[PDB]
């Protein structure tokens, strides 16, 4: 019952990273599915980890996407 | 090793000092590129027959 408090405090942390401020890149293709290639909108390629617990149903065909700033 | 890395292999780099981490899975032949933007079907002998 104590660890159900700790799953909630860990779930909060990560939703704040999901949300604004974000730069918009594009997803080219996976190289796994926990790691992919995105081109930011600075005209460079980056290899980025993918937040597990996301829908790859529309993701795998190339399509806009959100990325974190410094991270 | 530099035995594994072959020419025109797309690699991973970590922009901290540009140190090679892994070989990258991806890579396309440059001829697969030129043949596809052209696009030309192939066939068999029976569909060109008569």
């Amino acid at each position: 019952r104590h660890l159900k408090r700790e799953l909630k405090r860990a779930q909060e942390e990560v939703k704040r990273i999901q949300s604004v401020p974000l730069v918009i890149g594009q997803f080219l293709e996976p190289i796994d599915q926990n790691t992919g290639i995105v081109s930011s909108t600075t005209g460079m390629s980056y290899v980025v980890r993918i937040l597990s617990t996301l829908d790859r149903e529309l993701l795998k065909p190339s399509m806009s996407v959100a990325l974190h700033r410094h991270s | 090793n530099v035995k594994d890395l072959k020419a025109s292999q797309r690699v991973c780099l970590r922009s901290d000092s540009y140190m090679l981490h892994k070989v990258l899975e991806n890579k396309a032949d440059p001829l697969v590129s030129l043949m596809m933007v052209e696009k030309v079907p192939d066939s068999t002998y029976d569909m060109v027959g008569g």
